[PDB]
């Protein structure tokens, strides 16, 4: 009766899906073809046979990633006419994903909405796994979530992100999509979500025993992520949290909505041993700086709210003595006057596995999360000082000012978690 | 779809495509004939790029031959992959350039530009969708010097949204093959500054030093001079004809690269390059072929980066490959020559992952560079220029063809405006 | 509920280490694989599944020896966050040890206490199993004990270490390790032990009828010392003697805590008939010269404080005569001012065997030892008249009036047995 659809946009987001819809149908039983041998909406939809099929709407401006879900293993689970594929790319120019291509295949992706909607009546949150480095991800994102609002303007539009790297940086104009993004995720976004490809790969190299990870095992750690966040809705546990409490809970004002995801423990096979991964042994590992999947020392700031979001197998009790141990420690510290600052869901269903005993998603919206954007604000500046790239851009239709529109703007960002900080 | 059209032009440029063409007929699986035996179906599934799919199991190469004398439109029917082409396309004159931009440009230019706009206009109706551009001609020559330049020009009046690149060589700089050779850059100078939106540069020199030092070979024949230019045009797009862990294409290339649009004349790089049995001693891996490219002698513009400061660095991978075994190879290596580059770029390595390799070894890279140490090439053509225009020797040609001297000199100093660019980002920092 | 976690610093402790642990997994019945088929919390945890992790951390600056562990027999037992190894070692060089290259792996060493101090709640001690032989045994055995009683202060630190020896002697600079270890180690650890190598050869020669000995059996003398030291906590004798108690019996001055470790009875296995070890026949043996493991003559000074760590078959009025004896004789002499000079504890567990009834360990804090150190000293004075070897220290970082500050630091400790020894 309750439901969460899905949207993938980007070539980066494809590949995040190619790894989420692979562990949904591993969790109830489905196969690839959509075929099982009881509550499920929020995911799935059954057909008149006994099929059932995503919620899940594709869209790319190259028809290349597309062809390899058409062609490849999972091919039969989606609707074709769920696949949607553009001719010619944005080619990392968020100008062309904003207004060049991307403006003509509007029409489909939005139609494709509603033909979802019809079934769905406890719409409670959208997913957009949208990467801010390719232009079709970034460009397409801003037109598509203009119309949302004013398609729905009060149900629930969540994003599952990835940040640019301060660091390991592929392409060259990736400081020129976050500024000109700026303005439409922070106005129509409720809850958005910020992860780094740098801090994965001490993660895969350290506490994983592969030193050299693949974009699919990339892919492994945040779609265990998004599965524990959706743990209420598709199952039962003693303290069901379900989505529309968490941007009423992590949000103490209606600008500040960039969490952070943390999943704990993260070990490896052999290290499965050597440890016994009690409630109070691994939440300690959450806050450890070393653990998390942001490039930002937790220790460089306080915590506005924190969440925990527990399953497998777990006591209250024994997380109650584990939650009042992290009250009554120095390094780890809050806000000082949000003194009620954890929010805990706990599922009785195992963490399961992709080809343990528990598992804990940490979400804590902190003010160690605002010197990425000065470290991001940082790179900006030089390449716009030699008025670089504005050729391309303004080659596609795009205001000079509407960069400096949108300059200011980072710094009115800046300054809210800088005047939450003192007290 | 986004199918791309091939023009040549030249004697020398020919002559690569006579070797190109080869090269993707091994990466598709195509014969000598025109039908298809490949095993990989990746082959069939963007096979449409440059090949139309003809009627019964044919597949004909989507390229325009352009010559002035029937010698060289017979010397590649008569020898390998003639037959495959169309005959319909050995499109080409009867008098040749005799040497001279002039012919090429603006007396027998005129003449068979009517019979190759035809043929552009009927694949580009033919294709798709249209994606760019391609011509493999000299700077040398009569035939590539204004025949193709020619071109380019009633092209931008046509489209202005696709890309264009031409793999022109560069006149070389010691040895004097063309004696006439500032008088066919300089003018061909001018035409590539305008209108082509990336062009690629190639040294006669290194192409015979990398085919020297690295290889140490006895006797090169054009076989394999040319041939790693035919390598080097194959990992340009090679991201486009198969999926890759981080897909490219050519517009993905020129956004990425050229920062104002008069700066866009590249370098390119190719690895690995071993002996015919000095070839297993060395661990042929990610950090070997990080190593190898960014040194001053795999450029095939001759050329020292530690003369000269870079801009914009792109990095096309072929073959299965992991990934910080990549990254950190593509970061640290700008801190060790930190100060060689610019300041005012933050991360300027463009990293490109396809998921095929060569048929042949296991892992290769392809180095697309672009720094200010092509500038000083320029200032030897331009003396090269001067040298032959201060006594205003070789004038009655062109003057039998009827031009200024601003016409002359105004090129010289939109040569100098490149020289006043390329300086000018590079006395900035 | 009681715990007492241990270190190993340096090679000559980790082969400590490689027969301490075989002989523990002995005890308990534990197998190599941490596999069995109550109350030993003081040396193991448990985990999820039943198997049990030691609670030792290696440390070493060079990877050859614990790769010798990673590859051994005992390979599965340990938990490979707690194998940590450094990439170039001290290599003899206490100043390399203490400031070039301890300094960077400090801080993983340090972490693994506390996350071992989780589990633990009845802290009652530390095992540092440090040689004063090697660089890094010394050079990272300062470094270590700075932190702790800055973490700790109030907890116990023991140190089972190794004595130079007066004659066979390896290394060169095996002076140098001694003087500038001295502050750390009279100004840190609470109960040090010294363990010459040079008794043990005799022991072996003559008790153990085998005159060429091996370092495998070298470990095993000590190794049975270091289990009857913890025979009170790990078993149930009636008069169990802990390890908070021991540094409050034997030290009757905070400066002095240098006691020696003497095992009774030593015999081969041809000898174990021939006699028949009743308790005041092996007490005798303990106070034999020869049977002790420190080149000391305990008839040229006098005992400040005696201890008896009993095991196997013991009944105190027995040993009460034995005690009787003791006292009344005259070439066994006190320090007078100190008449209750005894501390026995019995436990009733056998002595076990590594591949008999009773055993005595014998902790005598007496004023023989202080001759050793004149021993040494002695070597360390020509050594720094030449200046000889001084461009290492100071070619790694240290003051040449640091060997100076520790030199008079000896004659303070040296001139403390002196001033106890008369009434
Ligand atoms: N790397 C190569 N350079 C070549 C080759 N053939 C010629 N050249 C160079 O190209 C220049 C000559 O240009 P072309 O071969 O294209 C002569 P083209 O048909 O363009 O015009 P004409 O002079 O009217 O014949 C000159 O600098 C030669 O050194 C070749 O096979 N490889
Ligand atoms: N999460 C995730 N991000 C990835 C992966 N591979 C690449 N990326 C990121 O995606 C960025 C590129 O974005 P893409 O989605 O591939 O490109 P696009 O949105 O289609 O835009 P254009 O292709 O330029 O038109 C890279 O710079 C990386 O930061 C992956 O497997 N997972
Ligand atoms: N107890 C004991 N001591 C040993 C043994 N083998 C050697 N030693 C002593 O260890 C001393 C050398 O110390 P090491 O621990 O090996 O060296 P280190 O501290 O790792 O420092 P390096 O100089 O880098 O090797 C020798 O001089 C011996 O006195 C053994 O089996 N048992
Ligand atoms: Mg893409
Ligand atoms: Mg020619
Ligand atoms: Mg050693």
């Amino acid at each position: 009766m309750r439901e969460c659809i899905s949207i993938h946009v980007g070539q980066a987001g494809v590949q995040i899906g190619n790894a989420c819809w692979e562990l949904y149908c591993l969790e109830h039983g489905i196969q690839p073809d959509g075929q099982m041998p009881d509550s499920f909406n929020t995911f799935f939809s059954e057909t008149g046979a006994g099929k059932h099929v995503p919620r899940a709407v594709f869209v790319d401006l190259e028809p290349t990633v597309i062809d390899e879900v058409r062609t490849g293993t999972y091919r039969q689970l989606f609707h074709p006419e769920q696949l949607i594929t553009g001719k010619e790319d944005a080619a990392n120019n968020y100008a062309r994903g904003h207004y060049t291509i991307g403006k003509e295949i509007i029409d489909l992706v939005l139609d494709r909405i509603r033909k979802l909607a019809d079934q769905c009546t406890g719409l409670q949150g959208f997913l957009v796994f949208h990467s801010f480095g390719g232009g079709t991800g970034s460009g397409f994102t801003s037109l598509l979530m203009e119309r949302l609002s004013v398609d729905y303007g009060k149900k629930s539009k969540l994003e599952f992100s990835i940040y640019p790297a301060p660091q390991v940086s592929t392409a060259v104009v990736e400081p020129y999509n976050s500024i000109l993004t700026t303005h439409t995720t922070l106005e129509h976004s409720d809850c958005a979500f910020m992860v780094d490809n740098e801090a994965i790969y001490d993660i895969c190299r350290r506490n994983l025993d592969i030193e050299r990870p693949t974009y699919t095992n990339l892919n492994r750690l945040i779609s265990q992520i998004v599965s524990s966040i959706t743990a209420s809705l598709r199952f039962d546990g003693a303290l069901n949290v379900d989505l529309t409490e968490f941007q009423t809970n992590l949000v103490p004002y209606p600008r500040i909505h960039f969490p952070l995801a943390t999943y704990a423990p993260v070990i490896s096979a052999e290290k499965a041993y050597h440890e016994q991964l009690s409630v109070a042994e691994i939440t300690n590992a959450c806050f450890e700086p070393a653990n998390q999947m942001v490039k930002c020392d937790p220790r460089h700031g306080k915590y506005m709210a924190c969440c925990l979001l527990y399953r497998g197998d777990v006591v209250p009790k024994d997380v109650n003595a584990a939650i009042a141990t992290i009250k009554t420690k120095r390094s780890i510290q809050f806000v000082d006057w949000c003194p009620t600052g954890f929010k805990v869901g706990i599922n009785y269903q195992p963490p399961t596995v992709v080809p343990v005993q528990r598992a804990v998603c940490m979400l804590s919206n902190t003010t160690a999360i605002a010197e990425a954007w000065a470290r991001l604000d940082h790179k900006f500046d030089l390449m716009y000082a030699k008025r670089a790239f504005v050729h391309w851009y303004v080659g596609e239709g795009m205001e000079e000012g509407e960069f400096s529109e949108a300059r200011e703007d980072m710094a009115a960002l800046e300054k809210d978690y800088e005047e939450v900080g003192v007290d | 779809m986004r199918e791309i059209v091939h023009i040549q032009a030249g004697q020398c440029g020919n002559q690569i495509g006579a070797k190109f063409w080869e090269v993707i007929s091994d990466e598709h699986g195509i014969d000598p004939t025109g039908s298809y035996h490949g095993d990989s179906d990746l082959q069939l599934e963007r096979i449409n790029v440059y090949y139309n799919e003809a009627a019964g199991n044919k597949y004909v190469p989507r390229a325009i031959l352009v010559d002035l004398e029937p010698g060289t439109m017979d010397s590649v029917r008569s020898g390998p992959f003639g037959q495959i082409f169309r005959p319909d396309n050995f499109v080409f004159g009867q008098s040749g350039a005799g040497n001279n931009w002039a012919k090429g440009h603006y007396t027998e230019g005129a003449e068979l530009v009517d019979s190759v706009l035809d043929v552009v206009r009927k694949e580009s109706e033919s294709c798709d969708c249209l994606q760019g551009f391609q011509l493999t001609h000299s700077l040398g020559g009569g035939t590539g010097s204004g025949m193709g330049t020619l071109l380019i020009s009633k092209i931008r009046e046509e489209y202005p949204d696709r890309i264009m690149n031409t793999f022109s060589v560069v006149p070389s700089p010691k040895v004097s093959d063309t004696v006439v050779e500032p008088y066919n850059a300089t003018l061909s100078v001018h035409q590539l500054v305008e209108n082509t939106d990336e062009t690629y540069c190639i040294d006669n020199e290194a192409l015979y030093d990398i085919c020297f030092r690295t290889l140490k070979l006895t006797t090169p024949t054009y076989g394999d001079l040319n041939h790693l230019v035919s390598a080097t045009m194959s990992g340009v797009t090679t991201c486009l004809r198969f999926p890759g862990q981080l897909n490219a294409d050519l517009r993905k290339l020129a956004v990425n690269m050229v920062p104002f649009p008069r700066l866009h004349f590249f370098m390119p790089g190719f690895a690995p390059l071993t002996s015919r049995g000095s070839q297993q001693y060395r661990a042929l891996t990610v950090p070997e072929l990080t190593q190898q490219m960014f040194d001053a002698k795999n450029m095939m513009a001759a050329c020292d980066p530690r003369h000269g400061r870079y801009l914009t660095v792109a990095a096309v991978f072929r073959g299965r490959m992991s990934m910080k075994e990549v990254d950190e190879q593509m970061l640290n290596v700008q801190n060790k020559n930190s100060s060689y580059f610019v300041e005012w770029i933050p991360n300027n390595v463009k990293t490109a992952v396809c998921d095929i390799p060569p048929r042949g070894l296991k892992m290769s890279a392809t180095f697309i560079g672009n720094s200010t140490a092509i500038q000083e090439l320029f200032k030897r053509i331009s003396e090269q220029f001067t040298a032959m225009f201060r006594r205003k020797a070789f004038l009655h040609w062109y003057t039998g063809e009827g031009m200024d001297e601003m016409e002359f000199t105004e090129a010289e100093s939109n040569m100098n405006d490149l020289v006043s660019e390329y300086q000018q980002y590079q006395d900035a920092t």
